[PDB]
């Protein structure tokens, strides 16, 4: 199986800014997918197939990267997005990247 | 393709003056230049279209004249906001090309 | 001089990848017995013989079979002429009557569940005011118990009343030669080692494609075109456990499958000219229909597919095979057509071995359905009529369809289970070698030449 | 040459050759652009798509410098920014497939220069045969 | 009515510069309005990229930069987009989308402009 | 709109068996491969299963073969081919499986692969 | 000119201008003459009506003095009884819409006159390239 | 693999000369093989009639005898047929069908030949 | 149409000899002749294609050389089965044409 690792894990930052998550698959070339989940609710999708967001999500969320290295960029951190963030290919998932009010 | 050349380049005059800036083309256009005024870090505010009739919202202190190829801008009462860029631009054939650049 | 000048050149051969319709062809031999005894005889034209196969030089063309076109429109085309071979046959809406049904007169043992139900019912006659009491034999996958007394109904009748096949029309596939309309071209890769995508470094343009026979199968795609020398798997991509790993091998496995229950056709007239067909009496000795494969070719071909399946996973990998895992009936079996009859044969006894990294016949039982529900639409059933005689046919197993299970956390056994699912992957092994292109002429290129004024 | 020593003149037959070899066999891609229930609607829309593509290319050829001439020169000079190649490397080494990727970004400017060159030359022929 | 552009500017060379210009207050489907993309690096002059009309199909560029740039326009989001592939260091500039009158068919237009956005390529 | 409805949270006994429905409506059911997933307390994710519903062909992860099954039921009427019902029969419970289960769908996006699951359901916790 | 001071080059874009203005933008009416259940029968008969009209006009153009030339002179002089106008009032005042009404009664004599002029000039070129 | 020709030749002038050449062992639908009909009367030279390729449509002859001769080819019987109409006495000859390699596409062919039949016309 | 001429015509040499036979064309072919050997009442067994490289099943006792238009066959070691016909044939343009005929 292919094991994931995310870069910040726990993070506690400031609003209004940009943040780049980075995930690191163990074999490359993958279809990379991004997820934002609030606590105790439905997780909905952010980014399918490493680059392109869904319908009806804000355009401040961009996913980038290639090979074995994948960035998740958020610019202008608004008040809504204090959640947890996951990244996945197919049948595994990340540990969970959390962005916190400080 | 038509080149444009704008003279003079770098200017600094006193208040209440009358400055003239001419520009010349590479082939005959005879009716077709527009004048644009661009302040620092801002969008260019158009002086006029068709070199002899003005735009609303701009007073009568600016003028343009000439016929054929050589055309001429004249500012008769200089105000202190005139230290900016100006550009004459052709619209004879595609592509549109601006002037060189007026540092007054 | 040094000031070169453009010339437009017309009819430069270049191509681009495109999407278009295609166009049929068939042999002359299909028109000897004529006028819709098989389908597509009023649909599309005879071929030119000897397909003009022109190999090229020094061209690398990027093929792809998984984002490919032309395999979608075969899946629409077979369904469309299936509907065109079922429009003028007789609707069977007066059949759905309450049945009075019993066992067939057989020595019943408690373990074997009886496959024949002898039902008799009311049915209208040619005159609308007289009605007849008639009797028929039915298979237990086509009859349900409605709620001492045992009154039964046909299984389709709370979905849609549905259509008898005409016994004029046959079911064996003639080949279809797919062919290109004017202004497109069909390119064929001709490498041996070719696993689906990327640059093929020897291409050939062709006029029409080769002989493709549309034969429906769920597992075990049969009468298919073999490889060149080795055994090759192909995949969309392997590590995804949703897309079907499909394997194609070189030497066939000969498979003999038969029904021995000797059947009698009986015609009942429904009304005016609606000649309904049913099973009459079963003579001889009542058995279960069954498929046979030889042991040694199965053991050696399974050795070859585990040899070429170990290359993608590391060499210290224990590979076993289980049978199919669940779902409804037309994905657990392999389901196949033979001479006008449908078979659904339980393939537990083929896919059950492990392998380590260091006269003889297998039989397998098989049930017979009669209402089929082909391509899983709502308001459609094709009723097969039954055919005389002991039915037997031989065929060639060529290619298998395998999906993995999600084998996780470090342990190096990886199960494989056959289960076909989608209908397209019995064609996408048949058509992995072509793509369509659009010729775009009028290249533009410089030379040292100026037009006189 | 031909026959037993031939780079093959077939349909699309020399498509990987050098452009000097594909400068001869040029009608072989032209003449295979014409020929060729619910099924007849699909067949007829295939054939009228074929002749509509062929008519659009004949009309796009004709309003430039050549009506049907099949090898056609014109009067706009060649720019260095389109290719920056020599003549010998594209007539002695390169293929048409690779050429069409080298100049794919430089399409829809050459057709505009062709249209202006032919329209100004037609009005030059109009005024030249007018004044005499 | 104001024209809002969008697009961050910090990128790497030979890449995907993309700029969006959109209208607030009115619509882009109004007839007879010249749309223009014009760039300007600071220290250098006013450079012309693209210009079209509001109500046709035929589109125009500068031929000296034509393999790098392309334009697009759609009214389902009212977007007016500039695309640059293979960006050099000579495109670090402020950028202006502009709506200009045609003067023979429109005496009653408003010569609208964007504010100009700054794109910096290292 | 596309809607998935689950059933309510069930507290159970050890050794028992549970049945969780997942009823789907709002789209064309037979395109989209449905998946089933778990979320434990503080373990992150792990994936259970997947089902194509055109014939109901299933597969699982490695630690759940032979204690779980998923079936489906299509719509049997010629007016509404929209709605589908998936059943998860889950047998052989243990205190490790104390979790919430979500049934989930690959959405109708243009740059979808397969496994980017877009539409999720509102979820059911079960505690044994 | 073009752009912000343009009499508009669009489709049918200058149809009320004077004929000196409409003598330039002439390909813009040519190239929009190709492009474009029971409904597909109506759609296909629209497209084959379009290409049959375009083929009849290409064949009617071709047997006169020009194959596809788009601006085409010939060898019959212009009669006074068709227009009785000067050149300057039709090239500096009149529109093509009004011109088509002014020569509406004088059609189907000019086309037969072109046919005789081109057929006699083709046999003159035939004998002139024969006798040498 | 051997090529068998057939056709008796004892006929009258200005008539139907017909010759069949066929393959035994292999097939005529194999790609890239030059087919040829070449005749030879004894005392005279080796005269070329016809030659084509295995996998195209365009066919070729000698122009000095072209109104007399034509060729045919079909794979449903694997036949390679020569037809001469309007014969003279200069066709009393032995006739050879021949399969030759095209040498840019085939290093692995077998340069096959028929044995040739003798046709005498009185 | 291209004519071919084969010189000389008739020979009778002793055993172990080296016979040379040339042929000429009407326009330049530069790479393109094939050599064929036909015994009495038999099919012509081809010596070679492209005038400089041989066919399998034929030894090294035959050779061809030349470039351009005039080309030349040489047999260095004559065997007694060589009393037969030989032919050079062009494949430059259609139609193919043989040589005249060698009576050795
Ligand atoms: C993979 O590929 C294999 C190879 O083709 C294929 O096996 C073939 O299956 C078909 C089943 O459709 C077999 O075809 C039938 O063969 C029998 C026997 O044919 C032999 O004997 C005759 C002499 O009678 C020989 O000429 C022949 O060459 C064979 O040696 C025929 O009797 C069948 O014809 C009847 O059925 C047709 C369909 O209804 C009718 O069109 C036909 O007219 C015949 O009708 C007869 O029966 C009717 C009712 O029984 C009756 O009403 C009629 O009046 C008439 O009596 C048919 O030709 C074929 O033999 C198999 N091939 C081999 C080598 O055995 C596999 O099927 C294929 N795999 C899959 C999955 O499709
Ligand atoms: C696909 O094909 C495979 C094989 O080709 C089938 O697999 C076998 O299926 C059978 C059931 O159909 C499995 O079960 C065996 O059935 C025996 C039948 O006995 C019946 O009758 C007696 C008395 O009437 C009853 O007591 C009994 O319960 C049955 O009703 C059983 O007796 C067998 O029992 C075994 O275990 C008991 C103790 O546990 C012993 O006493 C017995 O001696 C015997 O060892 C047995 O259960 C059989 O196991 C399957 N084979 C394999 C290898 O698993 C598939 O069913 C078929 N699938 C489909 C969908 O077609
Ligand atoms: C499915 O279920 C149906 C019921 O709907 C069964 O049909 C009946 O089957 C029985 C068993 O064969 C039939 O009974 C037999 O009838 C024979 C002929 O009778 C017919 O002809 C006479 C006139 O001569 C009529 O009066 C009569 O009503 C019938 O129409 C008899 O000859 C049989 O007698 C047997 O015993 C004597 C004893 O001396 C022997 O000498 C005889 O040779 C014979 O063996 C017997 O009575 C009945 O006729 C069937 N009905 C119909 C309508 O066909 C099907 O059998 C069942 N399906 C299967 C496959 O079994
Ligand atoms: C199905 O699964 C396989 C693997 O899961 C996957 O195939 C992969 O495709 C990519 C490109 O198509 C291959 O990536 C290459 O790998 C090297 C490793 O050093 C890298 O340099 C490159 O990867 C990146 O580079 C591209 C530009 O060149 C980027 O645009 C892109 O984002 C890549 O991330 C190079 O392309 C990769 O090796 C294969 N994998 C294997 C095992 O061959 C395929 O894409 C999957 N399909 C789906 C739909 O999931
Ligand atoms: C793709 O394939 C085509 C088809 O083969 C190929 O075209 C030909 O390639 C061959 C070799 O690949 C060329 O043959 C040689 O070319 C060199 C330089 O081009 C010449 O010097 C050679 O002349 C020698 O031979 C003469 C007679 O034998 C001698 O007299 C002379 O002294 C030389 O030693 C020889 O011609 C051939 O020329 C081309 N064909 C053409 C029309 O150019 C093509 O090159 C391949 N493309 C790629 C990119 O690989
Ligand atoms: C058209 O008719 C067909 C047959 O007449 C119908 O097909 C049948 O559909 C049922 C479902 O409706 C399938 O399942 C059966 O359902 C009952 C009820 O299940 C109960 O028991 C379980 C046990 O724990 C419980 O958990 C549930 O909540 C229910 O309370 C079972 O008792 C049966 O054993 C069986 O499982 C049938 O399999 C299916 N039969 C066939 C032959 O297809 C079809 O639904 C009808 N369509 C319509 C629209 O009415
Ligand atoms: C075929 O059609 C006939 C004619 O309708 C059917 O016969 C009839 O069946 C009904 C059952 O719904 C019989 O009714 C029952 O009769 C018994 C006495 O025999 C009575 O005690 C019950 O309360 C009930 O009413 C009816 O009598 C019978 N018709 C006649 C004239 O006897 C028959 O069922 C159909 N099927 C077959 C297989 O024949
Ligand atoms: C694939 O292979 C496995 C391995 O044998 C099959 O599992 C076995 O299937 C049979 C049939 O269901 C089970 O037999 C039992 O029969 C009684 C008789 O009615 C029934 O009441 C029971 O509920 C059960 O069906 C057998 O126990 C089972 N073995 C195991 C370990 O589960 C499997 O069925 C095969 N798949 C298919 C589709 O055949
Ligand atoms: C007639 O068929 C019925 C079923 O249609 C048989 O009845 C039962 O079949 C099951 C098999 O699933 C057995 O387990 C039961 O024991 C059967 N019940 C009885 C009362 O036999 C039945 O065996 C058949 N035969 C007869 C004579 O009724
Ligand atoms: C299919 O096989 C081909 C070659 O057989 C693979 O293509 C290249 O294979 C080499 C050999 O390991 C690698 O080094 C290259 O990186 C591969 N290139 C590419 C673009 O993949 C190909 O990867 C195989 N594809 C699949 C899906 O199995
Ligand atoms: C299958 O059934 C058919 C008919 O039910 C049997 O055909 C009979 O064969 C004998 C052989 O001489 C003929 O005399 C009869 O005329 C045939 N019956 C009919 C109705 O024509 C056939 O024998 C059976 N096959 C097997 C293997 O049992
Ligand atoms: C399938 O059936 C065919 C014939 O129906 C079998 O072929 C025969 O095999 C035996 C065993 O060697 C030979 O003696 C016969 O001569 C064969 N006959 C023919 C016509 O081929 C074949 O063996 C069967 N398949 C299996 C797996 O047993
Ligand atoms: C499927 O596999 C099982 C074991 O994996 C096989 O069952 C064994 O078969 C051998 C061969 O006779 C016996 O010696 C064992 O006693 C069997 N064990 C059990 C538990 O049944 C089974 O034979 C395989 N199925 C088929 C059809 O071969
Ligand atoms: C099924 O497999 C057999 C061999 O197992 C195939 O038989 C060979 O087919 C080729 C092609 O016609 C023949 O040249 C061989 O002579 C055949 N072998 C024998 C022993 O006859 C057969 O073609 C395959 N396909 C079908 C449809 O039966
Ligand atoms: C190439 O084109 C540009 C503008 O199209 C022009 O400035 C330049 O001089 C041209 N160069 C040549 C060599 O034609
Ligand atoms: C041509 O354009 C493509 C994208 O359209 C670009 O990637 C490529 O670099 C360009 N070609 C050259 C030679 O720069
Ligand atoms: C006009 O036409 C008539 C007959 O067509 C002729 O008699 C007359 O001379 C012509 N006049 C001129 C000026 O062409």
């Amino acid at each position: 199986e292919i094991v994931l690792t995310q870069s910040p894990g726990i993070l506690s930052l400031s609003p209004g800014e940009t943040a780049t998550l980075f995930c690191k698959a163990s074999q490359g070339g993958n279809a990379m997918t991004w997820y934002q989940k609030r606590r105790g609710q439905v997780p909905r999708l952010l980014i399918y197939d490493t680059s392109r967001r869904a319908s009806g999500v804000p355009d401040r969320f961009v996913g980038s990267g290639s090979g074995t290295d994948f960035f998740l960029t958020i610019n202008k951190l608004d008040r809504e997005d204090f959640a947890v963030y996951y990244c996945q290919q197919f049948e595994f998932f990340g540990l969970g990247s959390e962005l916190e009010v400080h | 393709d038509i080149q444009m050349t704008q003279s003079p380049s770098s200017l600094s005059a006193s208040v209440g003056d009358r400055v003239t800036i001419t520009c010349r083309a590479s082939q005959d256009i005879k009716n077709s230049l527009s004048w644009y005024q661009q302040k620092l870090g801002k969008a260019p505010r158009r002086l006029m279209h068709h070199s002899s009739t003005l735009e609303t919202g701009v007073p009568s202190r600016f003028s343009g004249s000439g016929y054929g190829t050589e055309f001429t801008l004249s500012i008769n009462s200089l105000q202190p906001e005139d230290i900016a860029a100006y550009y004459c631009q052709q619209y004879e054939d595609f592509p549109l090309t601006f002037g060189g650049g007026t540092q007054v | 001089a040094e000031n070169l000048w453009v010339t437009v050149y017309y009819g430069v051969p270049v191509w681009k990848d495109a999407e278009t319709t295609l166009f049929c062809a068939s042999d002359a031999k299909a028109y000897e017995t004529e006028k819709h005894n098989v389908w597509a005889t009023h649909a599309c034209v005879p071929t030119d013989p000897n397909p003009q196969e022109i190999h090229l030089e020094n061209v690398t063309e990027e093929f792809n079979m998984w984002k490919n076109n032309m395999v979608e429109q075969m899946h629409t085309d077979i369904i469309s002429l299936w509907d065109q071979s079922l429009k003028p046959c007789v609707k069977l809406t007066p059949l759905c009557v309450t049945l009075q049904c019993t066992n067939v007169t057989n020595n019943i043992t408690d373990d074997m569940r009886g496959e024949l139900k002898n039902c008799s019912f009311n049915m209208t006659t040619e005159l609308r005011d007289k009605k007849q009491k008639v009797y028929s034999l039915f298979y237990r996958l086509d009859v349900v118990q409605i709620n001492s007394n045992k009154e039964y109904r046909l299984i389709n009748c709370n979905t849609s009343a549905c259509t008898q096949a005409c016994p004029k029309v046959s079911f064996e596939p003639i080949p279809i030669h797919y062919c290109a309309p004017a202004g497109f071209a069909i390119l064929k890769c001709k490498d041996k080692k070719f696993n689906g995508t990327g640059p093929c470094p020897s291409v050939s343009t062709v006029q029409c494609t080769h002989g493709i026979k549309p034969v429906v199968s769920t597992q075990l795609l049969l009468n298919g075109s073999l490889a060149e020398e080795e055994v090759m798997i192909r995949s969309e991509n392997i590590t995804n456990n949703a897309k079907n790993i499909l394997v194609q091998f070189n030497t066939p496995v000969q498979i003999n499958c038969t029904r021995p229950n000797n059947n009698t056709r009986k015609s009942i007239r429904i009304g005016p000219g609606q000649a309904f067909y049913a099973t009459g009496d079963i003579i001889g000795d009542i058995r279960q229909a069954h498929c046979n494969v030889s042991k040694a070719t199965w053991n050696e071909t399974l050795g070859k597919v585990v040899k070429q399946l170990r290359k993608h996973f590391g060499n210290n990998t224990i590979i076993r095979f289980a049978n199919s895992s669940g779902g409804d009936l037309e994905v657990t079996t392999h389901s196949f057509n033979c001479g006008g009859e449908f078979f659904y044969c339980n393939t537990s006894g083929l896919f059950n071995s492990t392998w380590i990294s260091n006269n003889d016949s297998i039989t397998l039982p098989c049930r017979i359905k009669q209402i089929i529900n082909m391509w899983q639409r709502i308001g459609q059933c094709m009723y097969a009529p039954p055919i005389q005689g002991v039915i037997r046919c031989v065929s060639n197993i060529t290619g298998l369809i395998l999906t993995r299970d999600g084998g996780s956390t470090n342990s190096t056994t990886e199960t494989f289970r056959p289960g076909g699912g989608d209908m397209r992957d019995n064609w996408r092994s048949e058509l992995y070698k072509y793509k369509v292109v659009k010729i775009e002429p009028l290249g533009v290129a410089p030379t040292r030449c100026k037009r006189r004024v | 040459a031909v026959g037993i020593g031939a780079v093959f003149l077939g349909f699309l037959g020399a498509a990987g050759s050098t452009m000097g070899a594909a400068s001869m066999t040029l009608t072989v891609q032209a003449r295979n652009l014409l020929s060729g229930t619910v099924w007849g609607i699909k067949q007829l829309q295939a054939r009228v798509l074929a002749v509509e593509r062929y008519l659009r290319d004949q009309q796009l050829l004709g309003i430039w410098g050549c009506s049907g001439k099949l090898i056609c020169c014109t009067n706009v000079p060649w720019n260095s920014s389109w290719s920056n190649r020599n003549l010998s490397e594209i007539w002695d080494n390169m293929t048409w497939l690779q050429w069409d990727k080298e100049i794919s970004n430089y399409t829809q400017i050459i057709y505009g220069l062709l249209e202006e060159s032919q329209n100004q030359q037609e009005k030059n022929e109009q005024d030249l045969l007018a004044l005499d | 009515v104001q024209l809002v552009e969008s697009g961050p500017g910090v990128m790497k060379p030979s890449e995907t510069l993309s700029l969006i210009c959109a209208v607030s207050g009115d619509t882009i489907s109004s007839p007879y309005y010249f749309w223009s993309w014009v760039r300007q690096p600071r220290g250098k002059g006013l450079e012309w990229i693209g210009g079209l009309y509001s109500n046709t199909m035929d589109v125009y560029y500068n031929p000296s930069l034509q393999s790098r740039v392309t334009i697009s326009r759609d009214t389902s989001k009212n977007h007016f987009s500039l695309k640059v592939t293979s960006v050099t260091d000579t495109d670090t500039a402020v950028y202006y989308c502009a709506r200009e009158r045609v003067v023979a068919h429109n005496y009653y237009g408003l010569d609208l402009w964007g504010q100009g956005v700054a794109v910096t390529v290292s | 709109q596309v809607q998935l409805v689950q059933s309510g949270a069930v507290i159970k006994t050890p050794g028992s068996s549970v049945k969780i429905s997942c009823r789907a409506s709002g789209y064309n059911f037979r395109d989209y491969s449905i998946h089933w997933v778990r979320l434990i307390p503080d373990k992150g994710f792990e994936w259970i299963g997947w089902i194509k519903p055109l014939w109901g062909a299933v597969s699982y992860a490695r630690q759940l073969q032979g204690r779980v099954s998923m079936t489906r039921q299509l719509s049997q009427d010629p007016d509404d081919p929209d709605w589908g019902v998936a059943y998860m029969e889950f047998s052989g419970l243990t205190p490790a499986d104390t979790a919430e289960y979500f049934c989930v769908r690959r959405g109708s996006c243009d740059y979808c692969g397969d496994f980017p699951w877009q539409y999720w359901g509102q979820g059911t916790v079960v505690v044994v």
